[PDB]
């Protein structure tokens, strides 16, 4: 249930003596060491043509977050304040009032995604599956406040990936 | 001293004649839980989940209204009391409805607090749940009737403490509504404390309704300075914003009441 | 002998690398928390808490925060008894104020009471 | 040229973590854990889960522990492949960096298939892991494990008997046994002095006790004897992952506790109980027992333990973090003393030495 | 239904708008201003009033486990429309 | 109110210690200044560790001067060795900081702080 | 597509010349993708 | 996999190996990034009788840790445990 | 209890109850209490003047043979005179064991460097010294090891702030990173997350 | 048969394992003779010790010895031997049979608090 690694004694009869005396003056591993990265020098590479070419992702991947609506336009979120709750960074803000119709909305709902460790625990705490992380990964910015999003990005990211982040919920929700 | 001698899980405690199961445990620092019961309000008795079992007697009794007798030995954790606590809870989620994250009661639920404390973690309930209209008592208290578990802290506090007697129980069985049953509205110079005592989200605050969260508030004890009464009570903040304005229990002042002018 | 005598009272504000504003002008509050009446629930007000005074909290310009330059804004300390609690404060040269614990009295429960034959503590309904 | 006196000087990466694991939930502290040691992230996480598992006392379901071990394996080699690659980065041999991170890719592929993110997962979770496998994952594994050995074989034709690697490890880095355990040395620190110590073995955790693999010992202390002992491990970590895909149990994923581990999103959506259970773990989390554990792991840099103290509440009182390589830098300055200053960066290399996990 | 302030901006779905005075306009001098156009105020009072059969109707807002958790309406004031508090479809008693 | 000594038995060994760790600062002071190329004089340099050690002169207890002793020295060692950089040396001198309001008034007209 | 290639190369895009207003002839961007196709550009469904 | 016979019987003679057979880059071999959907199976607590919570409590029956000296013959020394067992030499490959 | 409860193991907390006898009462100079938790882990809390010849009894015992020291841990726990609460972790490789000795000290009291008996110690209680203050006496060479070189205080006490009292920026007049007094552009949210109801019975104080 | 190593690093192999582990029984019972007869440390050492030598003067092989004694190679059963010595030696002048020098405080060990 345990080995030795390294527990060999070279042989001293005169055949290996000298087949490691063969080693050391004509230098067989090291021929052997550029014999396989000339091997490697006439393999297809794995670089992939980025960005005309992607990496390859999965249903589950976190990425950029969006706020989603129903199928009737009314956004998802009902300000209850659960993914801010179980947030580890702290990255959500969230204030509410009930609006002209008596919905429970939020008035203020910002994520900052430079303080977000992308672990989608919001998404999963979600009880609506309004607050997602989506597909997008290619969002960086030129200045740091425009990483810090208000309602008004959230929701368009919601509106923006929707066509995704619907196919992607379609074919996760069941493992969850 | 006419003090009897009972024992709460076999533990020793002298209590005055007349003392309540409930008050026995609460001598040795065990809270039994409850819903209808109100340390200020009258013993109603009729949520049963403060059924504990007495040893050498094949019957749980309820705590909040049984007196001692001499010698009773307590069982507050014992097999027969935690199944008493898991039923009653139980029937008590059955046609309670999922509006957990639209409730303001929420993260102050006392419901969804000993839901997870004394009972069961799944449902085996296969039926479809009631729903009651709601009820419109004031400009103060909103009204969503579906939370509601019954148990008359509503009605005990109008009658006993505010002197109203408007709120009651119409109706009989699951269909029992509390309510007015006319559209009346229950505005008395306390009627926001009905806010406090109720363990649900059946009756809250019409102004605090939405707008925060009771894990992110911080609680500033603090003075009323409405009347000259000097009310002490909690001013809730959140990111530095006076969110709501709760009581602090006084036992010489606003025991735990504050008027709607506080509030 | 191995043991000297100190008889200078304790006080550690030279170690403990606060700033001294935030030694002189904060008033720690010693107190036990009172119950939240939206709960009936009390292992809330089981034990001792010291916090301080709350500091200005203002709105961030860019994004609406409440911004604080508070160190010891979100400091809250638990202590068993009140005296350890009195002793963590004299030891770290904060100015306490002691808010006594506040425990309920106990009532007189009785059930047959709410139908009494003479006195006003009839319940009218039930 | 030789190396009187080392002293590294830590803390650059100093973060108080285990601070601002006192002012979170359970939950809310498992992602530090990722980010700790960070080549070895479901490896930490299975060592806190293990932790508030046990003072929890609750046990995950036998597929969750079975996908454990897979995935811990997995990460074992992740481990492995930065180790050896980045030790030999430094002495100068760059090329089985290149191609042995291809292969470190598509197993960062198979974490963003099971969890959505290549490398913090925070996937398994106190209770079991937070999701199954999506289906047609452990036929891709079995498809990687099942040619990974040819890429071991030709990272061992490119540095084994190569006379350039074997100069620069064969006489560097010595400890001896009794030096080793007395500077607090685990994992390959100590098997490459020969010492007979693996807690998959001596004090088994999930399904290890099951899993039959061997342990490679090494003979004579130095840095080659560790390469050798890691790139065996790596030979073991395939041989346990064979066994972990041919068993793999049926069942859930989570402890069916539903004050610990959360319902599933179907049943929150129709029960009461389990939309209040959803709520409250979500918002305060569970609470855990009062107590104080210290569960270790084997780490594939050593023994990697949580003391982890509970008051009662829904949060840690302290949660103290012991590290393989906070010891093992510690004892860089006895493994260097008579060397030369080429040779200490390969000691550096030969201690598998992340500093997130150093720092906290 | 988005609207403009006489400063010329736009004013979002909960109502913010800087004021004319307000020096925190000069962060959209020479950008923009991202609100969005898709008001659910309006998008959820669009919808038909659903006319049912039953006293007490149930809504989880479609798609089984993909809408909200499943809450049950009372349709016994025929002054108002039962509305669902997730979602905010609305249901009548047909009779 | 019999406690374990640290190094000092009685107040007057502590103030020894102090003495010598004042005298170590005010010979390492020169080699501060010159090394790190700071661009304060050397007699700032020495008022800074007057300074310094004139904030602690109200302290009655030996272990915590015996503490207070141990941090210097620990200063010390990290100004001789180039472990501190010219930001860590140059952090005595608020340089940055604007002078905040000392009297009633000006804090009264400044904000809400005591 | 072309299945014959190994995964990551078997499917690409080619970028437009111009899109929005903007040239992108020699700028293409990796977020000129449409999320109808950035599933299947992507591997995360074996559907276009 | 679409390299020529010459470039392929070059590169295994160079490697020494068979290269062919374990291909590093992958092709349709691997899993459909469509799957079918899953019947998840439940746990042993998806039970509508006999499942108490009180029977399966894992954290209450939680102990506080048990005292067992405290300051307010010729028996055996013991050992915190058996010694450990001698491992045995690997039947697999020993390398001896 | 079968699925979801752990597996309480019997055995190996008869034999660590039978070992901590063991060790108390060849020890009873130092050894206060015994205790071993209901996950089978045994503790050690001794006086802090026989940190050595415990741990070098632990390590040397021929029933003993602690060899390895795996942590070494401090707690802060302000509620107590003695708040801080030094834990060492040890492994027997020989009895395949651990045990745990825990100790005390408050914020002057000096405690007794183990680097005579576990070399590992050499930088963990020199983090100690760098996180809560516990000077250690006779370490060969003590000063700190996480914290930035001018920092004030010991973080990880749990009277010091979560963020600290000084924050630093590039300043660009002085041509050099500075320290200023930290001021959040959001403040840390402190949650009250604790329910008002008690969660384990077993776990219950008695009431004043 | 002169096993030709031990396996650890830096831990040599006894050519004569057993005088040497007869010499350091007989010197472990020769320092633990010092201390006082009450002492729960002279017992269990004298116990522990008087087995593992007497199993020394039972055994002629050494392979036997090693599977017996149960504590490893026989090198590092003369370690732990050199250990025990160094202890008991210490243990003479830190005198742990003693009565407790200090009850701790009243809640030192109190948890949780
Ligand atoms: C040696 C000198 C070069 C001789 C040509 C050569 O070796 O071609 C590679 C050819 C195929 O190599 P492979 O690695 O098997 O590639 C397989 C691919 O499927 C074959 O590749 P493919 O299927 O993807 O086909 C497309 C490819 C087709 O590839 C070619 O046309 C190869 C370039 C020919 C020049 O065309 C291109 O990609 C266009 C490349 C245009 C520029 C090429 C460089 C020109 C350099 C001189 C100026 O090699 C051989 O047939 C064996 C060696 C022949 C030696 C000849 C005597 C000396
Ligand atoms: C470049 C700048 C670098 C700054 C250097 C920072 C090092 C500062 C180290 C601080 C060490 C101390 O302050 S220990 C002093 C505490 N002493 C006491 O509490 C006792 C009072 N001691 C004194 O007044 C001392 O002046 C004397 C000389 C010991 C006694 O004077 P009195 O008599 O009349
Ligand atoms: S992904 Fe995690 S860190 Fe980011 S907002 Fe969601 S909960 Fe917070
Ligand atoms: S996004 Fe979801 S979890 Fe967050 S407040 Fe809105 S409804 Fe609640
Ligand atoms: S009353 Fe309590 S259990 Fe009911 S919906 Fe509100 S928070 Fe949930
Ligand atoms: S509304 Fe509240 S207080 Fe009134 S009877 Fe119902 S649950 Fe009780
Ligand atoms: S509390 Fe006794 S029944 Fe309601
Ligand atoms: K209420
Ligand atoms: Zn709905």
């Amino acid at each position: 249930t345990y080995k030795y690694v390294n527990l060999r004694e070279p042989s001293m009869d005169m055949k290996s003596v000298t087949d490691r005396a063969a080693q050391t003056l004509l230098w067989t591993e090291l021929i052997r060491g550029l014999g396989m990265t000339l091997s490697y020098l006439f393999r297809e590479p794995a670089t992939i043509n980025y960005p005309f070419e992607k990496g390859p992702l999965s249903p589950r991947f976190r990425g950029e977050h969006a706020l989603r609506r129903y199928p009737s336009g009314e956004e998802r979120c009902i300000a209850c304040k659960l993914c801010e709750a179980v947030c580890p960074a702290q990255a959500i803000t969230i204030e509410a009032e009930p609006r002209a119709d008596g919905s429970r909305r939020t008035t203020r709902y910002d994520i900052d995604m430079t303080k977000c460790i992308y672990c989608g625990f919001c998404q999963e705490a979600c009880p609506v599956d309004a607050i997602v992380e989506g597909p997008n990964f290619e969002f960086s910015t030129e200045t740091h406040e425009e990483l810090l999003y208000n309602k008004e990005k959230l929701l368009n990211n919601g509106d923006k990936w929707e066509a995704e982040i619907a196919a992607n919920i379609q074919a996760d929700y069941l493992y969850r | 001293s006419n003090l009897i001698e009972v024992f709460v899980d076999g533990q020793s405690v002298m209590v005055e004649p007349g003392t309540t199961v409930l008050q026995a445990c609460e001598k040795v620092g065990m809270q039994i839980p409850r819903f209808c019961y109100h340390e200020r309000l009258s013993v109603a008795g009729n949520c049963r989940m403060c059924l504990v079992e007495i040893e050498k007697a094949p019957k749980v009794v309820a705590a909040c209204a049984m007196p001692v007798m001499k010698g009773w030995n307590i069982l507050t954790n014992s097999e027969k009391t935690k199944k008493a606590r898991e039923g009653v809870m139980e029937f008590l989620l059955a046609n309670h409805p999922l509006d957990c994250p639209i409730c303001d009661q929420g993260g102050e639920c006392d419901l969804q607090d000993q839901s997870m404390m004394f009972g069961s973690d799944r449902s085996r309930f296969l039926e479809g749940k009631r729903a009651v209209e709601d009820k419109n008592i004031g400009p103060l208290v909103k009204t969503i009737m579906t939370r509601c578990i019954q148990c008359t802290r509503c009605i005990r506090f109008a009658s006993e403490i505010a002197g109203v007697d408007d709120l009651g129980t119409t109706g009989r069985g699951n269909d029992m509504q509390v309510g007015t049953y006319i559209e009346k509205m229950f505005m008395s110079e306390l009627s926001g404390n009905i806010i406090d005592i109720c363990p649900v989200g059946a009756l809250t605050s019409k102004p605090y309704a939405f707008t925060a969260r009771p894990w992110e508030t911080r609680k500033t004890e603090s003075i009323d300075v409405m009347d000259a009464v000097g009310s002490n009570i909690v001013v809730s903040t959140r990111t530095g914003e006076v969110m709501r304005i709760l009581p602090r229990m006084h036992e010489d002042i606003n025991e735990e009441w504050i008027s709607d002018k506080t509030r | 002998t191995q043991l000297i005598t100190v008889d200078e009272k304790l006080d550690i504000t030279t170690l403990t690398g606060v700033p001294e504003e935030h030694i002189k002008t904060r008033k720690a509050r010693i107190f036990v928390p009172a119950r939240n009446n939206m709960q009936s629930g009390v292992n809330n007000t089981k034990k001792w808490k010291m916090e301080f005074d709350t500091r200005e909290r203002w709105e961030n310009p860019l994004m609406g925060w409440a911004s604080t330059a508070d160190p010891l804004s979100n400091l809250v300390l638990t202590f068993s008894t009140k005296e350890d609690a009195i002793a963590f404060a004299e030891k770290n040269g904060w100015s306490y104020d002691v808010e006594e614990r506040k425990v309920p009295k106990p009532k007189s429960k009785s059930y047959g009471a709410n139908f009494s034959w003479n006195k006003r503590t009839r319940v009218s309904t039930k | 040229e030789m190396v009187r006196k080392c002293d590294p000087h830590i803390g650059l990466l100093h973060r108080g973590t285990e601070k601002l694991i006192e002012y979170k939930t359970y939950l809310q502290a498992l992602p530090y854990f990722d980010r700790l040691d960070y080549v070895s992230m479901m490896c930490n996480e299975q060592a806190y889960s293990l932790a508030v598992e046990k003072l929890l006392n609750i046990q995950p379901p036998p597929r969750a522990q079975w996908i454990r071990v897979l995935f811990g394996e997995i990460t074992r080699l992740l481990n492995h492949i930065m180790a050896v690659t980045t030790h030999a980065l430094d002495i100068g041999a760059m090329t089985p960096f290149f191609w042995m991170f291809e292969e470190r890719e598509k197993m960062f592929e198979f974490y963003e298939r099971v969890s959505g993110a290549r490398m913090h997962a925070a996937y398994v979770r106190p209770g079991g892991v937070h999701q199954d496998l999506p289906l047609g994952l452990m036929d891709d594994i079995y498809e990687f494990s099942k040619n990974f050995s040819l890429r071991i074989d030709e990272l061992e034709e490119m540095l084994t008997n190569n006379r350039i690697w074997r100069n620069r490890t064969v006489d560097i880095g010595v400890v001896t046994a009794e030096d080793a355990l007395n500077y607090g040395f685990s994992g390959v620190m100590l098997r490459g002095s020969g010492i007979q110590w693996d807690l998959r073995k001596t004090q088994p955790y999930d399904v290890y006790d099951q899993v039959e693999f061997d342990v490679p010992i090494g003979s004579r202390g130095d840095c080659y004897d560790r390469y050798l002992c890691r790139v065996e491990e790596m030979r073991q970590s395939i041989r346990i992952i064979s066994q972990c895909l041919n068993k793999m149990p049926p069942g859930e994923i989570k402890v069916d506790d539903a004050k610990v581990s959360p319902p599933k999103r179907a049943e929150m959506k129709t029960s009461m109980e389990s939309l209040i259970h959803h709520f409250k773990l979500y918002t305060e989390g569970y609470q855990v027992p009062p107590g104080a554990t210290y569960t270790a792991i084997e780490a594939p840099k050593g023994e990697f333990g949580v003391y982890l103290v509970s008051d009662g509440s829904s949060r840690p009182y302290r949660c103290k973090i012991k590290a393989p390589g906070f010891a093992h830098l510690a004892g860089l300055d006895k493994m260097s003393k008579g060397h030369m200053l080429a040779d200490v960066v390969a000691i550096i290399g030969t201690q598998d030495i992340v500093f997130g996990e150093v720092d906290r | 239904g988005v609207r403009t302030s006489p400063t010329g901006e736009k004013v979002t779905h909960t109502g913010q708008v800087y004021d004319d005075e307000d020096y925190r306009r000069v962060r959209f001098v020479g950008r923009q201003k991202e609100v969005n156009e898709n008001f659910a105020i309006d998008l959820i009072a669009e919808q038909p009033v659903s006319q049912v059969g039953s006293r007490v109707i149930s809504c989880d807002g479609g798609g089984g486990a993909l809408g909200h958790p499943r809450v049950y309406i009372n349709l016994d004031k025929e002054t108002k429309t039962g509305t669902c508090g997730y979602c905010g479809l609305q249901f009548r008693q047909q009779h | 109110t019999s406690v374990k000594p640290i190094f000092s038995r009685d107040m007057n060994e502590a103030k020894r210690r102090v003495r010598e760790l004042y005298r170590a600062w005010y010979r390492e002071v020169p080699n501060t200044v010159h090394l790190f190329q700071l661009d304060i004089s050397v007699k700032q340099g020495r008022d800074k560790v007057r300074e310094m050690f004139k904030k602690n002169a109200h302290v009655t207890d030996p272990r915590v001067v015996d503490l207070l002793v141990i941090k210097g020295k620990m200063e010390l060692e990290e100004t001789i060795n180039v472990w501190k950089q010219r930001t860590h040396v140059m952090r005595f001198f608020h340089e940055t900081e604007a002078p905040r309001p000392k009297d009633f008034l000006s804090k009264f007209y400044v904000g809400h702080d005591p | 597509e072309d299945n014959k290639q190994f995964f990551g190369r078997h499917r690409w895009v080619i970028y437009t010349t111009e899109m929005n207003g903007k040239n992108t002839f020699w700028d293409v961007d990796g977020s000129m993708v449409p999320p109808e196709w950035h599933r299947w550009l992507h591997c995360m469904t074996d559907d276009p | 996999a679409s390299a020529t016979r010459l470039i392929q019987g070059l590169r295994n003679w160079a490697s020494g190996r068979d290269l062919q057979a374990k291909l590093q880059l992958r092709y349709q071999e691997i899993s459909k990034r469509t799957q079918p959907p899953p019947k998840l199976p439940v746990g042993p607590s998806h039970r509508l009788s006999n499942n108490y919570y009180c029977a399966r409590d894992g954290r209450r029956e939680a102990m506080p840790p048990s005292i067992v000296m405290s300051s307010q013959s010729e028996k055996k020394a013991v050992s915190p445990a058996p010694p450990i067992k001698r491992w045995e030499l690997s039947q697999d490959e020993p390398y001896l | 209890t079968r699925p979801t409860v752990r597996p309480r193991n019997d055995v190996a907390h008869k034999q660590l109850s039978a070992f901590g006898e063991y060790v108390a009462e060849i020890l009873p100079k130092y050894v206060q209490q015994v205790q071993v938790s209901c996950f089978s882990e045994l503790e050690i809390c001794i006086h802090p003047d026989g940190v050595i010849p415990v741990l070098t009894f632990l390590r040397d015992h021929s029933n003993a043979q602690f060899k390895s020291l795996a942590d070494l841990t401090a707690v802060d726990i302000p509620t107590r005179q003695n708040r801080f609460e030094i834990v060492y972790n040890l492994l027997s490789l020989r009895f395949n064991s651990r045990i745990r000795v825990k100790t005390y000290t408050d914020e002057l009291t000096p405690v007794e460097s183990s680097v005579s008996v576990y070399k590992a110690a050499n930088w963990y209680e020199r983090e100690i010294w760098d996180m809560f203050g516990v000077f250690f006496a006779n370490h060969p060479d003590l000063r700190r090891i996480l914290t930035d070189y001018g920092f004030e205080g010991h973080p990880f006490r749990k009277d010091f702030p979560l963020s600290g009292y000084v924050e630093l920026r590039y300043d660009d007049e002085v041509k050099r990173v500075v320290a200023e007094p930290v001021e959040l552009a959001q403040e840390f949210r402190k949650f009250d997350l604790n329910s008002p109801w008690e969660a384990f019975p077993a776990y219950r104080q008695p009431p004043e | 048969l002169l096993k030709k190593t031990t396996g650890l690093v830096g831990l040599a192999v006894c050519e004569t394992p057993h005088e040497r582990l007869k010499i350091l029984y007989t010197k472990i019972l020769d320092v633990l003779g010092h201390i006082p007869k009450n002492a729960a440390y002279r017992k269990y050492t004298e116990q522990i010790t008087n087995e593992k030598l007497s199993i020394v003067k039972a055994e002629p092989d050494v392979k036997k010895l090693e599977e017996q004694l149960q504590g490893g190679q026989i090198e590092e059963v003369i370690l732990q031997a050199e250990n025990e010595l160094s202890l008991a030696r210490k243990m003479i002048q830190w005198k742990p049979w003693e009565p407790l020098v200090e009850e701790p405080p009243a809640s030192q060990w109190k948890w949780p608090i």
